[PDB]
């Protein structure tokens, strides 16, 4: 989970 | 299968076979020496011994298949290899010396990369505890997280949202577009793994 | 569609095989085949189907 | 530049230039081949930024033949035949290349394919009703013809009076350009307009006004069968095309004062079967006899050093860029699969 | 006529025709006046000629007869 | 003594349409043709419409004969798919056999 | 002429092939006399012919001539891919050929098309399970 990538969070 | 079990799986590999003896383990020289006596598989007609032979791109050329049509889906797939190599000579030819490093101009390696960028490291699957179904957020393995790539690239491309755009430039774009973390497959990467984030409380279910 | 020649010899080849002769309609031609063969009726598969 | 010549000159090359490249100027482009370039090789010209040309033995007999051409003598046909792909269009238009830098006035046909089907505006002609005018396809062909003929469309000038309507008439001693102008303007003209230039290029090449070069690329499309059909759904006949019917007087040895170079394509041919590449399969009786007596060229596939010279041109454009193309056996490969084949290279090349 | 025949005969075809028309042209460019018909067609360059157009018309055509045939007409037409 | 009145239907009409084959031919090919004058294909048309209409060919069935079941009936035997069953699995069908393939 | 070479025959599907392979060559490949390329327009054809060559390194090394039947352009070229194997072997070290062996390339393919059953829609699929 903390490696994964959101993306540019908004 | 009409392949009784005794049938093994053909290794193309010439570089397995050239390799010297002397280089090869007590282990791997019993494997070479049991070859000789088991029964192998007829070597299929999609893969061979070519040097351009890629597996990634045979795959996603399968996945685009529709009615065992290979011809018009390997038709389509060198299509856009020829349409993301075309788009790249024309933005390092418009660019500066500086800016012309940074411009990557083969396709395969767009191609891989673009994939890469949109496999989901975690994903959602309903494992069962109490009477209901949670969409728990788990791990995906590596089998399923390119698959995953595969699938969501083809599937945008097939949208109809897209208006008469041929397959070659609807999948061009977005392989561009997600070689550079941009699109609509990053964002369905992206939020999955959101969603996967606001379901961490039923990681128990 | 033929020359002058070609449907000469064409009607010329009909008369030494016993064909058709003159110019013959398709619906005409049925008259050749109702009496080319015997009738449905007359076979011995039909009038002797039972025992 | 192993497989580059600084000879950009088709009047100096010569056997010494077999398997190398030499470029067109962007200026010959717009001018000599605003068509005619193949379609994929269009492609390469914009991705590569040049325009490079090998020259082959086809274009090089053919340069020959061009270059001991008795003018006082009946024009010549030639014809480039060869197996698909082989490169008979891009043999043709080197020799283009090489009349038009000659002044030679040129008349390109790039493929009278086009002429014979998928026709929206079929529509019936005014100077004869039995015939069939071609709007679209004359009016494009008129304003390539402009481009490459610009500078001799002055000084041509018409040698009669040619009536376009009851208030329009072209009179005597006119420029070509005028007519030429009448047929892009007023596209129902343009077929009309067509038959005038070919009618006057026949007629003034033969009393030494200039020497003229009439390239037809698919010419085995003039005497074949057409997908082109009447009100009544009944099929058109090539010759009841005026397109057609005056094309076909262009290529009778009955005039002087140049040559008929053309080229066989079976490619977008209608009625002829995939391997169909010999003259007499793909001209017909009725074909072969309009051109008889001809000189037949062959295009054959790359040799040895035709394909390496082609693999480093591609090479020295950073276009091959598989990693393992460049090696040994990364062009055993690229041999195996064309077989040589210029078509089938070029196609392959375009996605590794 | 000539649809109804099975096989190709050079006299009196379209190939006759078109071959002399083109070497009368040419004697009138050199300015020669021996135009008989006879003579013009009564040179060996015309048997090979003849023999390589009924080869192309009567039998398989192959590259080969296509070769025959271009040198046929390179004679003729005194192309070097 | 054939199976039912059904079969002796079909019987006498096989006996009645061999007796006007010939001449039901003759009237039909005055008809099948455009030589001949309306006025008389016209009463030609009237000629085999009065014919009984037990001549008509088409208005015989092929019948089981060994049990006159009017369909499921395999013309080489000209028996119901039921009765060749009984026989051919009894081996008393010289040649036939249950197929596996 | 003196020129020695091997023959041998594959099977693909319902294709049956033949092929002679000349001990010494330039690379040329002659299907039902027409050229390879001409014969096999489709790349992944072409690929398969090549398949067996490129495994052994002898690319451009020997000619063949071969005569193929049967089947669809698929099937035609895996069976003179089996045929062209078989036959190469007679040129090749014993132990390129247990190489070629293990790679696929001697072994008949027994996947042939399955017989429809009766009651069924296919020979695998099964007619709708009709709505309850
Ligand atoms: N002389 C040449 N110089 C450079 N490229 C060439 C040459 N000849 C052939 N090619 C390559 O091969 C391709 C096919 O050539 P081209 O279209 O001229 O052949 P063709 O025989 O006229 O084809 P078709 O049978 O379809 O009419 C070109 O687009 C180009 O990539
Ligand atoms: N509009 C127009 N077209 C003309 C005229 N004269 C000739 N043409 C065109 O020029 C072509 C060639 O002329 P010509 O040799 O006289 O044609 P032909 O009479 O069909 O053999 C014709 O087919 C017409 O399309 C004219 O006065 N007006
Ligand atoms: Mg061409
Ligand atoms: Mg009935
Ligand atoms: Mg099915």
């Amino acid at each position: 989970l903390a490696v994964a990538d959101f993306g540019p969070r908004d | 299968s009409r392949y009784s079990p005794e049938f093994k799986d053909p290794l193309i590999d010439k570089e397995y076979y050239r390799k010297p003896v002397e280089e090869l383990t007590e282990e791997e020289k019993y494997v070479r020496e049991l070859k000789k006596t088991q029964l192998i598989k007829a070597a299929p007609a999609g893969k061979t011994s070519s040097v351009f032979e890629d597996p990634v791109i045979s795959k996603f050329t399968n996945m685009m298949m529709i009615g065992g049509n290979k011809v018009l889906a390997r038709s389509l797939m060198i299509q856009t290899l020829e349409a993301v190599k075309r788009k790249q000579f024309e933005k390092y030819h418009a660019a500066s010396a500086e800016e012309q490093a940074t411009i990557e101009r083969n396709p395969y390696t767009i191609f891989h990369q673009a994939l890469k960028n949109c496999e989901p490291m975690i994903g959602l699957v309903p494992i069962l505890k109490g009477g209901r179904f949670y969409q728990v957020p788990v791990p995906l393995p590596d089998r399923r997280r390119r698959f995953l790539a595969m699938k969501w690239m083809i599937t945008e491309c097939r949208d109809k949202k897209h208006q008469r755009t041929l397959m070659p430039e609807k999948l061009s774009h977005k392989l561009l577009e997600a070689f550079h973390n941009q699109g609509p497959v990053i964002k369905r990467k992206h939020d999955l793994h959101k969603m996967a984030e606001a379901n961490r409380a039923l990681a128990h279910y | 569609s033929l020359s002058e020649y070609a449907f000469r010899m064409s009607r010329l080849s009909a008369r030494l095989f016993g064909e058709v002769t003159r110019p013959t309609n398709s619906k005409s031609m049925k008259v050749v085949k109702l009496f080319s063969e015997l009738p449905l009726a007359k076979k011995k598969e039909t009038y002797d189907w039972y025992p | 530049a192993i497989s580059r010549t600084n000879e950009n000159d088709p009047a100096k090359h010569g056997d010494q230039h077999e398997g190398q490249h030499y470029n067109i100027s962007p200026q010959d482009l717009e001018t000599v081949f605003p068509h005619g370039l193949p379609p994929r090789f269009v492609m390469q010209v914009k991705t590569f930024s040049e325009a490079c040309l090998m020259v082959r033995k086809p274009a090089l007999e053919l340069l020959h033949y061009l270059k001991n051409t008795s003018f006082a003598y009946p024009a010549i046909r030639y014809l480039l035949y060869g197996e698909k792909g082989t490169g008979k269009t891009l043999s043709l238009c080197h020799v283009i290349h090489f009349c038009a830098k000659q002044d030679w006035l040129i008349l390109h046909i790039p493929d009278a394919h086009l002429w014979v089907k998928n026709c929206r505006d079929l529509l019936q002609s005014s100077y004869n009703k039995q015939r069939f005018d071609q709007p679209l396809e004359a009016s494009t062909w008129l304003k390539n013809f402009k481009t490459t003929n610009e500078r001799f469309l002055n000084q041509i000038k018409v040698q009669e009076k040619y009536v376009w309507n009851k208030r329009e008439s072209t009179e005597k001693g006119s420029p070509l350009g005028e007519v030429v102008e009448q047929g892009i303007t007023r596209v129902r003209n343009a077929t009309d307009a067509v038959g005038i230039v070919l009618k006057e290029l026949k007629r003034q090449s033969s009393l030494g006004m200039f020497h003229l070069l009439v390239a037809v690329d698919g010419i085995n499309a003039l005497w074949g069968r057409t997908t082109l059909k009447r009100e009544d759904k009944s099929p058109i006949a090539p010759e009841e095309l005026a397109l057609v019917h005056n094309l076909r007087k262009m290529m009778k040895n009955d005039w002087h004062g140049g040559a008929i170079v053309s080229a066989l394509s079976q490619t977008g041919s209608l009625f002829k079967p995939r391997k169909a590449y010999l003259p007499q399969e793909l001209l017909g009786k009725e074909g072969f006899d309009a051109l008889d007596p001809f000189i037949p060229i062959l295009v054959s596939n790359y040799n040895p050093k035709e394909f390496e010279s082609c693999i480093q041109y591609y090479l020295e454009n950073n276009w091959l860029q598989h990693e393992k193309a460049p090696t040994e056996e990364g062009k055993k490969e690229l041999l195996f699969l064309s077989n040589a084949n210029p078509s089938l290279l070029e196609r392959h090349c375009a996605y590794l | 006529t000539e649809a109804d025949m099975e096989e190709y005969i050079w006299e009196n075809s379209s190939s006759e025709r078109n071959i002399l028309e083109t070497l009368l042209q040419m004697k009138a460019a050199e300015k020669n006046m021996e135009i008989n018909k006879e003579e013009l067609l009564g040179t060996k360059e015309i048997e090979e000629y003849k023999k390589s157009v009924v080869s192309l018309k009567n039998e398989e055509e192959n590259e080969n007869s296509i070769s025959q045939y271009k040198e046929s007409v390179k004679r003729l037409l005194n192309v070097t | 003594h054939y199976v039912d009145w059904r079969m002796w239907r079909d019987v006498k009409r096989r006996k009645m349409a061999y007796e006007y084959a010939d001449e039901r031919l003759r009237i039909n090919s005055l008809r099948k043709n455009t030589i001949l004058p309306k006025i008389l294909q016209d009463v030609a048309d009237e000629e085999i419409a009065a014919l009984p209409r037990d001549s008509c060919p088409v208005r015989i069935r092929n019948r089981c004969v060994m049990t006159s079941r009017p369909r499921g009936v395999k013309r080489r035997w000209r028996l119901s798919r039921i009765v060749f069953r009984h026989l051919a699995d009894h081996g008393q069908l010289s040649g036939i056999q249950r197929a596996t393939w | 002429q003196g020129m020695a070479f091997s023959k041998s025959e594959g099977k693909r599907k319902t294709a049956k092939a033949e092929a002679i392979v000349y001990k010494h060559g330039s690379g040329r490949i002659k299907v039902n006399g027409i050229d390879y390329q001409l014969y096999f327009p489709i790349t992944q054809d072409r690929e398969q012919l090549m398949f067996p060559f490129h495994f052994v390194d002898r690319l451009g090394k020997h000619d063949v001539t071969c005569t193929v039947s049967g089947g669809g352009r698929s099937a035609q070229a895996g069976a003179i891919r089996l045929a062209m194997a078989k036959a190469l072997c007679s040129f090749v070290t014993e132990d390129e050929v247990e190489w070629m062996r293990q790679a696929g390339l001697l072994t008949t393919d027994p996947r042939v098309r399955e017989r429809k059953k009766p009651g069924q829609e296919g020979a695998r699929r099964k007619f709708t399970w009709k709505k309850r």
